[PDB]
């Protein structure tokens, strides 16, 4: 067991961003570290070990070895599966040895890596099982034999708080619990500026625009974001990397790499080009006229990326306004989702097709979520009723996250036994759904040059911008004739340069 | 040991079944062809230059698209030395972490001869994304694929071998798999277009069956018949439009395993210029207007416009 | 390591007796049951 | 058990008589116009 006793990890907390509150929590530990006979005067019990859990690619074993280097003390680093053999028994002397070689050298710190896979749960939904409940019970026996004064510190790293017994998690084994959330824009900003330090960079590259732009993303993604950037500029045969090739990379890691030449008939583009124009048109013109708290359209492509035939770019907006969600943002949104279906009749007639029924499913749905889950209108319902179809939130597909997430019941339903407010419910939800649909049909009806002219740029180009919807809108004003967007030399050109 | 049982087997190849001139669907990428068979003919020569070689080239495609036939035209191009290593030998599934000794000693023994070409079929069998086992196949898969992962990342050493590796879909390929550096080149190889299908079956005509039926056949309806098909297929299709052009004919089926048997029997015996002579060639002749098996151009057009 | 030795012996064994009385017709009844040293013999054979 | 009934034991008892004359090693002639064409016709005449 090669537990490698490095005099200096090579990490301090100048490498650790974004990760403040727990590294303002962990400070204590460190000064724990530096002088325990501090502690030891006042009577001070420290805790005898720390749980980190969090998502991986948050650096947890990075933040511990930024506190081994801090406090300049020996540090054991072992992963939990490797405690896990063939032969019962070896574990749990692995996990004495460990223990006896820590105990010799004082101050020490040990950490173990992905504690989940010996302290699984025994769930009740060969002798491996009776190995890792030996090796459990022997890490048990070692953490309440602890002696506070000693000047020992354990970490035990998790991904999966849910599985893990909670017999480690009383008191006397992990005394602290630390959440290792993941980066803000902040942290992200300087995690980035961290990583781009040590490769080439250009100055026309805007970290905060990245780190804004990129929410949920783990330190671990943006050194991959970071070294495939670098990748593409090797590519490229760049000198350094440009931001082109930050959004090369970006593209590359949310949407996928563009394909070549793939592609199909006319017939079955030019309605998913109405689909998605017909939703950044209505979601544009939302936002112009009654000026509606939604999300804005950044880009939108119809060239295949991944396994997405064609994609819309959604601007995520604030979280401060992810929590207050009244009657008419839900109404808005809802009239955002119908837009496409309310495209496909406007223009294609009544020969509509199964490109925009995706949507159509969500806003059946979300008309629900005002009606029974919310209790929103003021005939007052007795029970909720969960969704009979669930889908992930995601990328460039529709935001549906604006309370968190939309297919996600809170624990908010109850099996019915009336059956006439059931059909009440459903005639109630079909008329809001059906005034819904009739509002964005005759929004969009309305507006016909701008959105005949928006697809057929689109479609031209193979891409389009948000500006450049905006100056569509603006340069075709409503209630204007069709023979002036016809009348033109060619449909498919944009005199506007970004 | 399967290290050395595989490596008992290399095929320095000189002549290629499906030549890279003759491939199909290949001159969209052949760039990168030629630039991976440069670094394999002369290693060195990338090392000076300082960028970096390509150290992985994958082929995906369908199965039967000549995939280990473009991977012996790519090594007949660059005169290396290959070696065929099957998915069977990686995993050893007797011992934990045997496959990570089983790729060591076969990068070693690379390394020890290269610039060689590691070819592997079916790769989507084994190196796979991780996850979608469950039972008692994760932790030898992350072993055997962590040492790939360790041994692709080789610290500027430009040793000159790189990785033909099969698959059948991009996606079932794992994602820390698909980064450049490790995996630098992809091809991939769908389906001819209709001329380089015209001139593969034309190719294919004038090399399998007799010459003097090539002109009465139309081919470009043939080449609309096969638009699905992949070079092998292009290259059988002849052998099957015979067949099926003397299917047409009402025969029997005993004289004919009499005349297969004598001529099997009496073909060792026979001078070769007595097999050449006009007078053999004028045999040949009048024993098929005899049997009645004259081969005309109307029975293979219906044969044609038959088929799917 | 016994138990992959003793399985390859025998089937290289079988394969080679076949060669040796060639001409053979080997009949293989239920071959959904297979093992990974019989698919790599069969492959290679 | 008329000749019309079984296909497959046929191709069956086909395969097995010419198994039996060592009429898979002469696989292919490859030779000038005759016994080319006659060996198509028995390769066809085999599987229909």
């Amino acid at each position: 067991a090669e537990a490698r006793v490095d005099g200096s990890t090579g990490v301090k907390f100048a490498d650790v961003a974004g990760i403040d509150e727990a590294v303002d929590e962990l400070q204590e530990l460190v000064k724990y570290l530096k002088n325990p006979d501090l502690f030891d005067k006042m009577g001070i019990k420290p805790p005898h070990g720390v749980l980190l859990e969090g998502p991986p690619g948050c650096g947890k074993t990075l933040v511990a070895k930024a506190i081994a280097g801090e406090a300049g003390v020996p540090f054991y680093q072992m992963a939990g599966s490797e405690f896990v053999e063939v032969l019962v028994g070896v574990g749990s002397a692995r996990i004495r040895d460990l223990f006896k070689r820590a105990k010799v050298n004082k101050p020490s710190v040990i950490f173990i890596d992905e504690i989940d896979a010996l302290a699984t749960r025994r769930q009740g939904i060969n002798a491996a099982t009776q190995e890792r409940e030996t090796t459990l019970n022997q890490l048990l026996i070692e953490l309440d034999g602890f002696d506070t004064g000693k000047g020992v510190i354990f970490l035990g790293a998790t991904n999966r708080r849910d599985l893990l017994d909670p017999a480690l998690l009383r008191p006397g084994r992990f005394d602290r619990k630390i959440r290792v959330r993941p980066p803000n824009a902040k942290g992200r900003l300087d995690i980035l500026k961290i990583h781009a330090s040590k490769v080439k960079m250009s100055d026309s590259v805007d970290l905060s625009s990245y780190a804004s732009n990129l929410p949920g993303w783990s330190g671990a993604k943006l050194a991959q974001l970071v070294q495939e950037a670098a990748l593409v500029a090797v590519r490229k045969t760049h000198n350094s990397i440009l931001q082109s090739d930050m959004d090369d990379a970006v593209d590359r890691l949310t949407v996928g790499p563009t394909r070549i030449g793939l592609e199909l008939g006319h017939q079955g583009q030019c309605r998913r080009a109405t689909t998605e124009v017909g939703v950044a048109i209505t979601s544009h013109l939302l936002l112009r006229y009654e000026n509606a708290k939604i999300e804005r359209c950044d880009r939108v492509s119809i060239i295949p990326r991944g396994q997405t035939l064609s994609q819309v770019v959604f601007h995520r907006l604030d979280d401060e306004s992810y929590m207050f969600g009244r009657l008419p943002q839900l109404l808005h949104r809802l009239q955002v989702l119908l837009g496409g279906r309310a495209a496909e009749e406007v223009i294609y007639g009544s020969d509509t097709s199964k490109a925009s029924v995706d949507y159509l499913s969500d806003a059946s749905w979300l008309a629900r979520k005002i009606l029974t889950i919310w209790n929103l209108e003021n005939p007052m319902v007795i029970h909720g009723e969960p969704p009979p179809w669930r889908k992930r939130p995601q990328f460039v597909g529709p935001r549906l996250d604006f309370e968190g997430s939309l297919y996600d019941d809170y624990d908010l339903v109850e099996p019915p036994v009336n059956f006439n407010m059931d059909d009440e419910v459903a005639h109630r939800s079909e008329e809001l759904i059906s005034q819904m649909y009739n509002k964005t049909v005759s929004l969009l009806r309305q507006n016909q040059t701008a959105l005949l002219k928006t697809v057929k740029v689109l479609l031209n180009q193979k891409e389009i911008s948000g500006e450049a919807i905006d100056f569509i809108l603006d340069h075709y004003p409503p209630q204007t004739p069709l023979n002036s967007l016809l009348q033109e030399q060619n449909p498919g050109s944009l005199p506007f340069v970004p | 040991d399967p290290i050395k049982t595989a490596f008992d087997r290399m095929k320095r190849v000189k002549n290629p079944p499906i030549p890279l001139k003759n491939f199909a669907s290949i001159e969209s990428m052949r760039e990168e062809i030629n630039e991976v068979v440069a670094f394999l003919q002369n290693p060195k020569a990338f090392q000076e230059m300082g960028a970096r070689a390509p150290r992985g080239v994958l082929i995906v495609g369908e199965r039967g698209t000549g995939k280990t036939s473009l991977a012996l035209a790519i090594a007949a191009e660059a005169r290396v030395p290959v070696v065929n290593v099957e998915a069977q030998e990686l995993e050893a599934g007797l011992w934990v972490g045997q496959s990570a000794a089983n790729v060591r000693e076969l990068f070693q023994t690379a390394r020890d001869l290269a610039p060689v070409i590691i070819f592997v079929e079916d790769f989507d069998l084994f190196a796979g994304v991780r996850g979608k086992f469950v039972h008692t196949k994760q932790q030898d898969h992350e072993s055997f694929i962590n040492q790939l992962l360790v041994e692709l990342d080789g610290f500027e050493k430009q040793d000159g071998v790189v990785l033909m590796a099969t698959t059948r879909n991009h996606k079932q390929i794992d994602e820390a798999l698909r980064r450049p550096g490790r995996m630098d080149r992809v091809f991939h190889l769908q389906s001819p277009t209709e001329m380089e299908r015209e001139r593969i079956l034309h190719n294919a005509a004038e090399e399998t069956m007799d010459r003097e039926l090539v002109d009465l056949v139309d081919w470009r309806k043939v080449s609309e018949k096969t638009t699905l098909l992949r070079p092998i297929e292009l290259k059988l299709v002849p052998m099957a439009l015979e067949s099926s052009a003397f299917r047409s004919k009402f025969l029997d089926t005993d004289e004919l395993l009499s005349y297969v048997s004598w001529f099997a029997t009496f073909s060792h015996i026979v001078p070769p210029w007595l097999r050449k002579t006009k007078v053999a060639k004028t045999m040949g002749k009048m024993l098929v207007n005899h049997l009645g098996l004259n081969l005309t151009k109307d029975d293979l057009e219906n044969v044609v416009d038959l088929m799917e | 390591d016994m138990m992959l030795e003793i399985d390859r012996f025998y089937i290289t064994l079988q394969f080679e007796l076949a060669k040796a009385m060639s001409p053979c017709i080997i009949w293989i009844p239920n071959i959904h049951d297979l093992s990974y040293l019989a698919l790599g013999l069969l492959v290679n054979s | 058990y008329q000749m019309i009934e079984q296909p497959g034991t046929i191709y069956l008892r086909y395969l097995v008589d010419i198994h039996k004359k060592y009429l898979m090693n002469y696989e292919f002639n490859t030779s000038c116009l005759a016994e080319r064409r006659i060996f198509l016709a028995h390769y066809q005449t085999i599987t229909y």
